[PDB]
């Protein structure tokens, strides 16, 4: 088969910079830092965005607990609530 | 013709002898009427108006050019109005200006010409375009003037206005609001003077400043506030950290004392307007190190995670004179609170030897000492101009201080506000005889719309006040108001 | 060159004229600041008045300063 | 309200109950500044009606209206009457009272109407996304207005991208 | 004595574990700038402005203006920069 024609939407932000899951202080494509060491034990599926009103990302972990002991955005003192 | 149609027509063809006589007596004289239309707009002629309405509304393409010439007539009314104010009160005039032109224009689109709401869209956008109206290469003069304005209605002003008043006026502020064009440039002048009222103690009641944030919260969306209404959920809350970290302090772990009252006031590092500043380094007095230390334990152990930066940039305190007689209860800002501490060590006082105590940047600490020596704290032992490395410094006894509790430049504001109304009754005697000078003769009724004629670019008069200030003229010998006529006044000049 | 003149409750004018302008028209801007008209507001140059065109420079040319000038009516 | 073409009747019928609302405010009652705060409490009571202790509606459906107004349908509306109705839509959305959801659900389907071509007319939207950033200021509409800028540029990279071929 | 009375100070909190970071530097806000704390430390220092711009972002002055040499726009939501708070 072939293709006369596709639309491919792409996302580009500065390379220099990047959406960081702060309370890790990694990447969000990286691994959480927690799961940085002992990564045998967890296939690390589960450490994915966590997006909410805050309008931030994050490695799940790190903000599940984050809310284990707090109840607030680790950017913006708001009432952390899941979205997506 | 409608009446006799319905006498005379079988109803199924009354919509179309009404429409055929339109489309013959008032669509193809079209061009006679629209003509006529700057004018029968321009004088506000209201039932010229209603007539005007009521027979362009049928025709197909009739309302779109009275539409227009309203929007012009509008706009230039929004001008004429908001045009050459003066400096001194320009923000509670041009408000007042905006809403008055606002309601009237209200009042006569939906009471003569029937409130269509092509007309309440052409004031909408006709008075958005007059209030952003820019000076040609000048940013928009509108925004700060706004909050200039809503930060001098929030304030404890010797105005005194009652919580329903305000908080009508405050709509009508919300109903002003909607139009300015770039409302994010309104709050950052509106944080930044949120800043001020929430920190020195200038808001009327927590009461009004919630009312604002909230109303603000249904005029644009919670994202907008985010960052006001953060503040005042933070300074609501900070006295009860006062009053825990005073319960902290009666654990009673050792022998703790602070000698001082340390009201604290911790603000969110986010959505706070206060510079973390950049310059300016400073090391706290060591008669307070103890104190800010146990702060510091006791805001890491009671809230864990959480690391201070100690904001001595708008830092405010007062200290008791060195019982240098007459005193006085010093307050000064923590640059120079430590300044005249290491002062009060010593008499003999060094520029460079205030170097190491401060620990902080000559440019900010000259602007200090300056400001000390303004009231004359203290006092420069060199003759030399400036502040130099080398300056020396004393204790000036001899300067007094008529209130105890003097402050250093940042109930007196009813004094100003009673000067104020002078300057404003002042003005109004200085109205009243130019048109004595004019026809000699006005009556009492025509004598006030002279006034407001005459101020129309300047504050808005009262109309009783012109009564009481025009007797001023009386006793005085100026003019004299006729006997048989209590209308007609004349003047002895 | 901006005035700092005073009034009766030590208030500002503008009249932002400078030393080689008549007072005749430098006192038309202070008080439209103010709120009197040009004609009527007898300004005292701190010992003198006013009068015809009145060149600023006449009056030491003095920057701004402490203009306190007399409300008196029916001076036009 | 029909749940299949809810929004819209549902803006009908809000913005119809306004508009007969505030004619009789003053033309009856002279129009005090008492009644037109009454009438918007009121009505912002009411559409933000929810039942208990579950998500709101107002936010979802308005979002769908305005989906609806700018969609490239086969009704044949023109530019005129979908820019009046745009002009009447802020007036009802000013009494959401919850605004920045609005703003979610609104970006969301703007990215589905945008690449997949189903606006009615890339400069109808400008007559959408600046009649929003007047009524809820510049960070309120700041995602949208990058996402409507990228059509009118990348489109054009496309052109300054097959020239690189050249 | 001057013996002090009251002192209504204040204070700005954030949270330990998240620094807010020149976005171009990444270094901390308080902190050198990436060339100032690698190239000019020794020579000049204290000259890591912390800009501040309508987007409200922020920078560290050698990198936001290293940054501007071939473009305008600010490095975390591509608005018009200005760095005018
Ligand atoms: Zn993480
Ligand atoms: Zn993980
Ligand atoms: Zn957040
Ligand atoms: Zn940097
Ligand atoms: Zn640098
Ligand atoms: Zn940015």
């Amino acid at each position: 088969f072939e293709v006369k024609k596709w639309n491919a939407v792409a996302l580009w932000a500065w390379d220099i910079v990047v959406d960081n899951c702060a309370i890790c202080r990694n990447h969000i494509m990286d691994l959480c830092i927690e799961c940085q060491a002992n990564q045998a034990s967890a296939t690390s599926e589960e450490c994915t965005v966590a997006w909410g009103v805050c309008n931030h990302a994050f490695h799940f972990h790190c903000i599940s607990r984050w809310l284990k002991t707090r109840q607030v955005c680790p950017l913006d003192n708001r009432e952390w609530e899941f979205q997506k | 013709e409608e009446i006799r149609c319905r006498k005379y027509l079988h109803p199924s063809s009354y919509t179309k002898v009404i429409h055929e006589c339109q489309q013959r007596m008032v669509a193809d004289h079209l061009q006679f009427l629209h003509a006529e239309c700057h004018n029968i707009i321009r004088q506000e002629k209201k039932n010229d108006m209603a007539n005007m309405y009521v027979l362009l509304r049928a025709v197909s393409t009739g309302l779109p050019h009275m539409i227009q010439e309203l929007q012009n007539h509008i706009h230039d009314e929004g001008l004429r109005a908001t045009s050459n104010l003066t400096q001194e009160n320009m923000p509670t005039l041009f408000v007042e200006s905006v809403l008055e032109v606002h309601g009237k224009f209200v009042q006569l689109i939906n009471t003569v010409l029937n409130g269509d709401q092509h007309f309440m869209s052409a004031l909408d956008k006709a008075l958005t375009s007059v209030v952003n109206y820019r000076e040609p290469k000048s940013v928009c003069k509108a925004p700060e003037l706004l909050a200039k304005y809503c930060d001098n209605l929030l304030k404890k002003s010797a105005k005194g206005m009652t919580e329903n008043e305000v908080e009508d006026r405050l709509t009508s502020f919300i109903t002003v609001f909607k139009y300015i064009d770039d409302k994010d440039v309104f709050q950052k002048f509106y944080a930044r003077m949120l800043a001020k009222r929430l920190i020195h103690g200038l808001s009327m009641s927590m009461d009004s400043e919630e009312a604002m944030i909230n109303k603000l919260k249904q005029a644009c969306g919670y994202e907008f506030t985010s960052k006001l209404h953060r503040m005042y959920t933070d300074m609501s809350v900070s006295a009860d950290l006062n009053n825990k970290f005073n319960n902290f302090i009666k654990n009673q772990d050792t022998v703790i004392d602070l000698g001082i009252s340390f009201q604290i006031y911790v603000l969110q590092a986010g959505a706070w307007p206060l510079t973390q500043a950049p310059s300016s380094t400073f090391a706290i007095p060591q008669e307070l190190e103890k104190s800010v230390q146990m702060f510091e334990l006791f805001y890491s152990q009671h809230f864990s995670g959480r690391k201070l930066t100690w904001l001595h940039y708008l830092c405010t305190g007062e200290v008791k004179m060195n019982y240098l007689g007459k005193p006085y209860v010093a307050m000064v800002t923590t640059y120079q609170m430590a300044v005249l501490l290491a002062f009060n060590n010593s008499e003999t006082v060094s520029y460079k030897e205030l170097q190491d105590s401060t620990q902080m940047n000559e440019k900010e600490l000259t602007k200090t000492i300056k400001s000390l020596l303004d009231v004359k704290m203290i006092n420069h032992d060199s003759e030399k101009e400036d502040i130099d490395a080398e300056s020396s410094f004393s204790l000036n006894m001899n300067f007094s201080s008529k209130r105890t509790k003097f402050k250093i430049t940042t109930q007196e504001m009813e004094q100003t506000r009673s000067a104020v109304d002078e300057d404003r009754k002042m003005y109004l005697q200085a109205a009243i005889v130019r048109i004595m000078k004019a026809r000699k003769v006005l009556r009492h009724n025509a004598l006030i719309q002279e006034v407001i004629s005459q101020s129309r670019a300047r504050f808005n008069p009262s109309i009783s006040m012109i009564k009481k200030c025009i007797e001023v003229l009386i006793d005085k010998q100026y003019i004299e108001r006729s006997q048989a006529s209590a209308d007609e006044y004349s003047y002895v000049a | 060159m901006l005035i700092k003149v005073k009034t009766l409750t030590g208030k500002e004018i503008e009249i932002d004229i400078e030393p080689t302008d008549k007072v005749e028209r430098i006192k038309e801007r202070v008080e439209e600041k103010e709120g009197i008209p040009p004609q009527q507001q007898r300004l005292i140059y701190s010992g003198k008045q006013m009068n015809d065109e009145k060149t600023a420079a006449d009056y030491k040319i003095l920057g701004g300063s402490v203009l306190h000038l007399v409300l008196a009516l029916r001076g036009g």
